[PDB]
């Protein structure tokens, strides 16, 4: 479902007679998603459990 | 009909037995409250007149109706304070009050400007008494020689300017006759003519300058925060300047483009302090500058826009205000300091309360509807018109409107009370009753304020 | 009070050190690394180094000063509930319970009294017992326990003896 | 506001003549917290306390407006050039934006069309 | 010293004696007085009142004007050429000079 | 009725061409909920129409004419003016509310067009700017709170103006 | 969860055994860690910053100092968590 709503919106943007350092500022945040969804799943939960209780 | 019955409630309290007093002090104003709202509501295609000008009637008067609410709203929160005073005293003060509102219901309904005026001076003297006498703070005087000092200084200036006008054109009394007016020719002679009208409406209509009136007679409480709603009513008492920019002097306001300007430094100034001062009474009281000052901004631009948010506001402040000074009023009878950083705590020992502090904060700011919004934005939309860089100035009153009523709730939401051994029961029935009979009349005019600002609306 | 401004110092250090790190091995790997660097010198005893040492062990700790530190559980002030999910109702509102509404829950309310009036009974000798441990004027900074405690009841008791709880 | 690095750690003197002067503060915080503790601990109180610091504290704002402020310096000037100033400055704004106006209504014609407004 | 002046006075009863009450002094008169007549006039002149603030007193043509302006819509359109406004109170007055 | 614009004539007709599946599931509704609760409330409807029988007539608006203008009525006179005061107040409130109606055709030809609103119309915009214009230039909207006497100075000034214009051109 | 006083005395104790520091039998319940347990100085803060991780990390530095014996820092942990009724 990223696809129908995010990927439309790039597509679109880059036929335009707007900025392109505007357009390029944001082509580096479309890459950006990747790492903060990763600081989710690699670090709080992927690898060794680091909960810290008795129980 | 509104001619004998307030005079009728004077021997009332003499005659009743010592048991009583109260009981039958509030219960014969409330049905002369049902009869105000019942009879004066009424309006053909311009303004009436109920008799000859003994008193006259209504033109954009809605806020009769409001001190006749306000008949018996002084009553209910004086219940705790003079309990334990002498019961011939007791008789002494609802009269001077009765007296208060006598005056108030002939101001607003007599249409003239001498008549008008002395009877607007006859509320000075029973407000000196009730401010100098009960007065539960030390340097009391100094509030009540003030009061008299900024007010008469301004106000005797009108003596030698409404009997010059009728000296040279016809008669000012009946009002609707005076559309005689000449256009004023912009003379230097024509400069103090202006100043000495204006200057009376603007002490109890408070400025930026001359605005020291308001906060002593707030802070040197007259009765801890009950007597607090006559100052209240005296603020919207400078209803004369929505009569004498109208009729008096139309053609020449490049006099009034100054006056904006000093009050409109009474919108941004004046909420600034209101900010860090510890009384909790004084952050209502430079609030209540900067709310009244939008009445100041907008009569002088004479614009019709200006006409509906100042009549609103009128109304919108005489509820709203007085309603947070009955909040004050809760918390000095149990504290008996009214310092806003000893004073912390809700919903611990008063949860019920909690609720009736939003629905009175949060109505300083523009919430859905009530009367403020409709109140405002009108002004706003009328101070465009006048110059676009307003909203520039206006914008930042809108922000600190946010930091009145927010700043009022988070140091009171803040949940301690350590020190506090007091405040054990929550609040009695009559307590709740003020937070109710000040609200849902708010509350009621959400849905049709038609009959609420209303100079030909 | 040297010997406590070296405790605080090492206490502030290891709390630190978790918000750099990542997994639990690497945090036991660097705190014997400071064990290293703070053991060696304590043993030896200095007048004027020791002092030297501290005022450059703000070095390195404000070099590395704010990755948001990681004050993760209910801990005073900082982050994540200091003092919350905290309705706390003190024993001022307990005394003003209306009637025909008090009566539900009797054991509270016949317990409650019996509390009341071992308060009531014990002040006078409290006073006595605080009133007499005095240096001279006002005290030296500190609480004053029972000394000759026979019967019981510390002098100052209801707010530190009676708390919420969380 | 702070210039350096947050001063905590930094600049304090190694347990010389300060020591004697740190011990004299818990001398005086402790006496007026037993006078405090004393006047807490009963339960026939029932009333908040006075505490003479946060009434002091209020008498400090509220009143002190002309016993103070009798040597009228210049700094009292350079505050009301902060008072007056503000003042005197819109004219030169709002005086401007309508001398613009005005002009257009009169010559080449700025009004609006559906303008029913005022 | 003033010998004549120190006698304070401290009492906040609110619950303490009466139970339940709004106000000190005879708990009979309290609950006629707090409970009863406060609340009357809680109800006549806010819910029979609110039935003439705004719920039909006529008020100023409001009502009135919207029958008067929609026949005269159809009237001056259909028979007259100007759209209800042209000139404002003055045809063919005195002239200034 | 009458005074409304309206449209001329509403289309629409159901097609079901493409497709069977479950019909149109809409209709099927449409159906289903006119016995539901709208045939429960037009029954109920017509049980108050018919517990009404007598009804009040009300004469509804009143008349009250000309009067005689205060452009004729020369001199300060407090017995004249007085109903010539009236008079302009009351054709106030009534071309307040002539605008209101061209308002809402302006509002009714956003909604019935749609997609063109611009394009199309044509007619509700002219006559937008037909009465505004007029009401601009006449009736206040430069002359502050309402007064007769006002009204008559700024209707002098539209005069002394435009007979300045004409005679030099 | 809740917490109860012979729970206190199991958590605190499985905490100080896993430590490897001191010995099983050196140190059973009273015995002080200041001088009876045989720790330093470094070692006090290291073993109250391990207890607080396991039960629940609210331990000042004001209050580490008055820290020293095991039952007074299980009783000190009850104290400010409001354990066993």
């Amino acid at each position: 479902t990223g696809f129908y709503s995010k990927d439309l919106i790039i597509e679109a943007a880059n036929t335009s007679y707007t900025n392109a350092w505007a357009l390029l500022m944001t082509l580096i945040a479309t890459s950006f998603t990747a790492i903060y969804s990763t600081r989710i799943i690699f670090f709080a939960l992927l690898g060794q459990p680091r909960f810290p209780t008795l129980v | 009909k509104y001619i004998i019955p307030t005079i009728m409630l004077m021997p009332l309290t003499w005659l009743s037995k010592n048991n009583m007093i109260w009981v039958n002090s509030t219960a014969h104003s409330l049905l002369i409250s049902f009869t105000s709202l019942l009879l004066m509501n009424q309006f053909g295609d311009n303004s009436l007149n109920f008799s000859l000008l003994f008193f006259s009637d209504s033109l954009s008067t809605p806020l009769l109706i409001l001190t006749m609410w306000l008949l018996p709203l002084m009553l209910m929160a004086s219940q705790h304070h003079l309990s334990k005073e002498n019961l011939t005293r007791k008789k002494l003060f609802i009269t001077m009050l009765i007296s208060l509102q006598l005056f108030l219901i002939m101001t607003f309904t007599a249409m003239e400007l001498i008549l008008f005026y002395i009877l607007f001076e006859a509320t000075l003297v029973p407000t000196l008494i009730i401010i100098t006498r009960w007065g539960n703070q030390t340097e009391r005087l100094n509030a009540g020689l003030y009061f008299l000092f900024y007010t008469l200084a301004g106000s005797l200036p009108l003596l030698v300017a409404l009997i010059y006008i009728q000296n040279t054109v016809g008669s000012l009394n009946f009002l609707m006759l005076q559309y005689w007016v000449q256009p004023v020719h912009n003379s230097w002679s024509n400069v103090f003519m202006w100043l000495a009208c204006m200057m009376a409406f603007m002490v109890k209509m408070p400025l930026y300058g001359l605005h020291l009136w308001l906060p002593k007679a707030h802070v040197e409480a007259p009765i801890a925060g009950s007597m607090v709603l006559a100052a209240v009513l005296l603020k919207l008492g400078g209803y004369g300047m929505l009569r004498i920019t109208l009729i008096l002097n139309p053609m020449t306001d490049f006099m009034a483009y100054p006056f904006i300007m000093l009050s409109l430094w009474g919108m941004i100034m004046t909420s600034s302090i209101c900010l860090r001062q510890t009384d909790l009474k004084s952050l209502i009281a430079y609030s209540s500058v900067s709310h009244m000052a939008l009445v100041i901004v907008a009569i002088l631009i004479q614009t019709p826009w200006s006409y509906m948010g100042a009549t609103a506001l009128m109304i919108a402040h005489g509820l709203t205000s007085s309603m947070l000074f009955c909040l004050a009023n809760s918390n000095y009878e149990r504290i008996h300091s009214r310092t806003m950083i000893l004073a912390r705590g809700l919903q611990t020992l008063l949860p019920l309360m909690a609720t009736w502090w939003l629905l009175a904060s949060l109505t300083n700011l523009a919430l859905p509807p009530t009367i403020n919004l409709i109140g405002e934005l009108f002004v706003v939309m009328s101070t465009f018109s006048w110059s676009n860089i307003t909203i520039i100035l206006m914008g930042v009153n809108m922000v600190i409107t946010a930091l009145y009523s927010l700043y009022m709730l988070i140091m009171t939401q803040r949940g301690k009370y350590t020190y506090h051994i007091n405040n054990i029961s929550p609040s009695f029935t009559r307590e709740n009753a003020l937070m109710s009979l000040h609200i849902l009349p708010l509350l009621l005019l959400t849905l049709n304020p038609k009959i609420i600002l209303g100079p030909l609306y | 009070t040297h010997q406590q401004k070296v405790l605080r110092l090492y206490k502030r250090a290891l709390r630190h050190l978790e918000s750099w790190c990542i997994h639990r091995d690497k945090y036991r790997y660097f705190a014997c690394l400071l064990r290293a660097r703070f053991d060696e010198h304590k043993n030896e005893k200095d007048m004027v180094k020791a002092t030297q040492l501290l005022r450059e062990a703000e070095e390195e700790f404000w070099h590395g000063q704010h990755p948001q530190p990681y004050i993760f559980p209910e801990s005073p002030g900082g982050t994540s509930y200091e003092r919350y999910e905290c309705y706390k109702v003190p024993e001022w509102c307990l005394d003003d319970w209306h009637p025909s509404e008090k009566a539900m829950y009797p054991d509270y309310f016949a317990k409650r009294e019996q509390w009341k009036k071992l308060r009531r009974e014990s002040w006078e000798r409290e006073v006595k017992q605080l009133q007499e441990e005095t240096p001279v004027g006002g005290p030296r900074t500190e609480a004053l326990p029972p000394a000759r405690k026979q019967g019981d009841l510390p002098p100052l008791w209801w707010h530190i003896v009676t708390r919420p709880r969380e | 506001s702070s210039l350096p690095t947050t001063l905590d750690p930094a600049e304090y003197d190694i347990s010389s003549e300060t020591r004697k002067a740190q011990a004299e503060r818990l001398a005086i915080r402790s006496r007026l917290k037993r006078e405090y503790q004393l006047q807490y601990y009963d339960p026939s109180r029932r009333g908040v306390i006075e505490d003479p610091a946060l009434v002091r504290w209020t008498y400090a704002r509220s009143a002190n407006i002309y016993p103070n402020f009798r040597p009228n310096t210049k700094t009292s000037l350079l505050g009301a050039l902060f008072g007056i100033g503000p003042l005197v400055f819109w004219y030169y704004v709002f005086k401007t934006d309508r001398d613009r106006k005005e002009k257009l209504i009169q010559e080449g014609k700025l009004d609006r069309t559906f303008n029913i407004s005022y | 010293r003033w010998q004549e002046d120190p006698e304070p006075e401290d009492e906040n009863l609110y619950e303490k004696n009466p139970d339940s009450h709004g106000y000190d002094k005879d708990p009979a008169v309290d609950i006629w007085n707090m409970r009863v007549v406060f609340f009357f006039g809680f109800s006549i002149v806010l819910v029979l009142g609110s039935t003439f603030v705004a719920y039909l007193p006529d008020y100023r043509m409001q009502e009135w004007a919207r029958r008067e302006a929609e026949r005269l819509v159809k009237y001056r359109e259909a028979h007259g050429l100007p759209i209800m406004e042209s000139n404002c109170f003055d045809p063919s007055k005195i002239q200034l000079p | 009725x009458x005074x409304x614009x309206x449209x001329x004539x509403x289309x629409x007709x159901x097609x079901x061409x493409x497709x069977x599946x479950x019909x149109x599931x809409x209709x099927x509704x449409x159906x289903x909920x006119x016995x539901x609760x709208x045939x429960x409330x037009x029954x109920x409807x017509x049980x108050x129409x018919x517990x009404x029988x007598x009804x009040x007539x009300x004469x509804x608006x009143x008349x009250x004419x000309x009067x005689x203008x205060x452009x004729x009525c020369q001199e300060k006179d407090v017995l004249c003016m007085f109903e010539a005061e009236m008079q302009w107040r009351r054709d106030y409130k009534v071309d307040q509310e002539i605008v209101n109606i061209i308002q809402e055709r302006l509002k009714a030809c956003q909604q019935r067009e749609g997609e063109s609103h611009r394009q199309n119309c044509a007619k509700e915009l002219e006559q937008f700017t037909q009465v505004v214009k007029a009401y601009q230039d006449r009736y206040x909207x430069x002359x502050x709170x309402x007064x007769x006497x006002x009204x008559x100075x700024x209707x002098x000034x539209x005069x002394x103006x435009x007979x300045x214009x004409x005679x030099x051109x | 969860p809740p917490l109860t006083l012979e729970g206190i005395k199991d958590r605190v104790l499985y905490v100080l055994k896993l430590y490897d520091k001191i010995d099983p039998e050196k140190l059973s319940v009273n015995s002080h860690f200041m001088k009876d347990l045989g720790l330093d100085s470094l070692d006090q803060v290291e073993i109250i910053m391990a207890m607080e991780d396991e039960f629940g990390f609210e331990i000042p530095d004001i209050d580490a100092e008055k820290l020293m014996c095991p039952q007074e820092i299980v009783d000190y942990i009850a104290d400010k968590k409001d354990v066993y009724e």
